């Protein structure tokens, strides 16, 4: 009744990529299977219909078959236009409704190691007049996109009230993230200093701010 | 053919939402239109289809009574309405179209979707529409910016010097707080010599709440 | 039997047993109606002792038939752009069908000796195949809405026939009679015999 | 006598002599095939006399 699929797939250029999509005995075989591809930030489009039939305007590098129970396909080669996820679809007699897979985002397999840039900002005076305080730590220009944010109050780390973002791609294929610490204005003055520690690839960059500049 | 849909809308948990898809370039009287939903973190989930000429409709087991079907062949539009939507309905709506007539249940195994409509994005989260609060970040090569605090919902647009300053401008992605309100910051890299001469003003605009705040960033001694 | 002529012209009007010309004189006791749709090449298959598609695998007809069939074109209603997939047939089955027997299943045929049993592949295919009605298709693939108006002999008190006027009868006179479809010449006299109320 | 049904639907299937329903039971000694093409109005012309 459920149609499993791996979250993502990887493959070097000019090499076949294996995509797995398996279902139940009534989901596959009893009814035909269908495949669709979705552009990023757009609408999905039909790719493969009627089992092994190939439509006009779609090239021949897509070879797909449902086998007996698990539907698997491979792509001859890899290009930059093939960086789209694929959805496998089939009909279920017991559920009486269509089912779809999770999707496999094919990634084309360069950027060297870069130290992250950390900029920590003190809470604004206008925000402090509104009985609020927020520490803004900004992380930019690091590769690969895997960082861990640690907040230190003098010598005691703090865990309550921290909100961090997932790493997102920049314009120059770099990664960036931001961390926010909601703080009591009475607690900001009572501490000597606040530090934002960013751990990236075993290297830590720490910026320290003070209530008295 | 052309299959236009309604634009992006914002909503509140427990409320009702209504979207419509218009059919053009083909005969509406004998071509079915299917409704599918795509939420982030998972794949497509099927909802149902509507008969354009007849009135019989079929729904999924999870959405048997939650969804409603309305049609009007005079203007060739399909009206999709949802009542008592849950908090996890933040997704996009596609007015998928299939060739031929598939009013019966048994024709779905030979049925495929050829053309798809545009994504009707709806944002649902446990929060009310509240205007943002903008405060400057004084510099301490210099870094200055503005933090967009306590706004709902997405999105916000930030610009520097009304679009004149475009080099070194980075807009960070939003974050989800424990109170249900979003936070965002945007920093720009400027030379340290041009701090006491040039004026840097952040232009924060929030279209869902119709709030536009222009805050000037000044250094603090 | 007069409001069915304004629908559409009839491609065929064959009638085994009862002749169409005299549907008003007879009076039956029960009327059977079997409605389905066929394509243009499939019209001749609605006949006793036929095979291949319908009278062997889908809708078996008995050897003796005294009913009528009505066929007409329905290009204006059922035929759609790029065909209609609602109407199906069964092509694969292990055995034949008894007359007037309806079958339905979600199982798939086992053509060969391989025990597939729910998995499609070689020697295991779906028995139901869809057929479409495209405008580009010829007369051999067109929607032909047909009905099977099955009948039977007079072995019961008659119920359904035409609105013929029933005049008052006379006794002890040489007068023709028409009692529920049967006609003859004679006299009607009261008899002292006994008939069980059934 | 099973692969000919998957080709195309049959406009006519009239059979003189042998009945189409029982081709499996008998066993013949000589099979002759004569293939040609005709128009729609000449379908009925394939008949004796
Ligand atoms: C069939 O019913 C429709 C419904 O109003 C009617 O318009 C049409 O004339 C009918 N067809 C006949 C009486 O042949
Ligand atoms: C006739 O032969 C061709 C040759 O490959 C094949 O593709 C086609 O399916 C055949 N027709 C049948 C089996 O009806």
């Amino acid at each position: 009744p459920v149609l499993t699929q791996p979250p993502s797939a990887s493959g070097p250029p000019g090499q076949s990529v294996s995509i797995s999509c398996s279902g139940s005995r009534s989901n596959i075989g009893t009814n035909f299977v269908y495949w669709y591809q979705q552009l990023p930030g757009a609408a999905p489009k039909l790719l493969i219909y009627k089992n092994d039939q190939r439509p006009s305007g779609v090239p021949e590098r897509f070879f797909g078959s449902k086998s007996g129970t698990s539907a698997s396909l491979a792509i001859s080669g890899l290009r930059s236009e093939d960086e789209v996820d694929y959805y496998c679809a089939a009909w279920d007699d017991s559920l009486s409704g269509h089912v779809f897979g999770a999707g496999t985002k094919v990634t084309v397999l360069g950027q060297p190691k870069a130290a992250p840039s950390v900029t920590l900002f003190p809470p604004s005076s206008e925000e402090l007049q509104a009985n609020k305080a927020t520490l803004v730590c900004l992380i930019s220009d690091f590769y690969p996109g895997a960082v861990t944010v640690a907040w230190k109050a003098d010598s005691s780390p703090v865990k309550a009230g921290v909100e961090t973002t997932t790493p997102s791609k920049q314009s120059n294929n770099k990664y960036a993230a931001s961390s926010y610490l909601s703080l009591t204005p009475e607690q900001w003055k009572s501490h000597r200093s606040y530090s934002c520690q960013v751990t990236h690839e075993g290297s830590t960059v720490e910026k320290t701010v003070a209530p008295t500049e | 053919v052309q299959l236009v849909q309604s634009g992006a809308e914002v909503k509140k948990p427990g409320a009702s939402v209504k979207v419509s898809c218009k059919a053009s370039g083909y005969i509406f009287s004998d071509y079915n239109i299917h409704w599918v939903r795509q939420a982030p973190g998972q794949g497509l989930e099927w909802m149902g289809w509507i008969s354009p000429d007849s009135d019989d409709t079929n729904y999924a087991q999870s959405f048997q009574g939650r969804v409603t079907m309305t049609r009007d062949t005079s203007i060739t539009t399909v009206y999709m309405e949802l009542s008592s939507l849950r908090s996890d309905d933040t997704a996009v709506y596609f007015c998928a179209r299939s060739v031929g007539y598939c009013s019966l249940n048994s024709c779905q195994r030979w049925m495929w979707f050829d053309t798809w409509g545009q994504g009707a994005l709806v944002t649902v989260s446990s929060a009310s529409t509240k205007g943002p609060s903008v405060f400057p970040l004084a510099p301490s090569t210099a870094a200055l910016g503005c933090l967009v605090k306590d706004y709902f919902p997405e999105p916000v647009t930030v610009s520097w010097n009304s679009g004149a300053l475009t080099s070194g401008v980075h807009t960070f992605p939003a974050v989800l707080q424990s109170s249900g309100l979003y936070s965002l910051s945007s920093v720009v890299t400027v030379p340290s010599s041009s701090l006491g001469t040039q004026t840097y003003i952040c232009n924060v605009n929030h279209k869902p709440s119709n709030t536009k705040v222009d805050k000037k960033v000044e250094p603090k001694s | 039997y007069s409001v069915l002529y304004n629908l559409a012209p009839f491609f065929t009007f064959k009638c085994y047993g009862v002749s169409p010309t005299k549907l008003n004189d007879l009076c039956f006791t029960n009327v059977y109606a079997d409605s389905f749709v066929i394509r243009g090449d499939e019209v001749r298959q609605i006949a006793p002792c036929q095979t291949g598609n319908i009278a062997d695998y889908n809708y078996k007809l008995p050897d003796d038939f005294t009913g009528c069939v009505i066929a007409w074109n329905s290009n204006k209603l059922d035929s759609k752009v790029s065909g209609n997939y609602n109407y199906l047939y069964r092509l694969f089955r292990k055995s034949n069908l008894k007359p007037f027997e309806r079958d339905i299943s979600t199982e798939i045929y086992q053509a060969g000796n391989k025990p597939c049993n729910g998995v499609a592949g070689f020697n295991c295919y779906f028995p139901l195949r869809s057929y479409s009605f495209r405008p580009t298709y010829g007369v051999g693939h067109q929607p032909y809405r047909v009905v099977v108006l099955s009948f039977e002999l007079l072995h019961a008190p008659a119920t359904v026939c035409g609105p013929k006027k029933s005049t008052n009868l006379v006794k002890n006179k040489c007068v023709n009679f028409n009692f529920n479809g049967l006609k003859g010449t004679g006299v009607l006299t009261e008899s002292n015999k006994k008939f069980l109320p059934f």
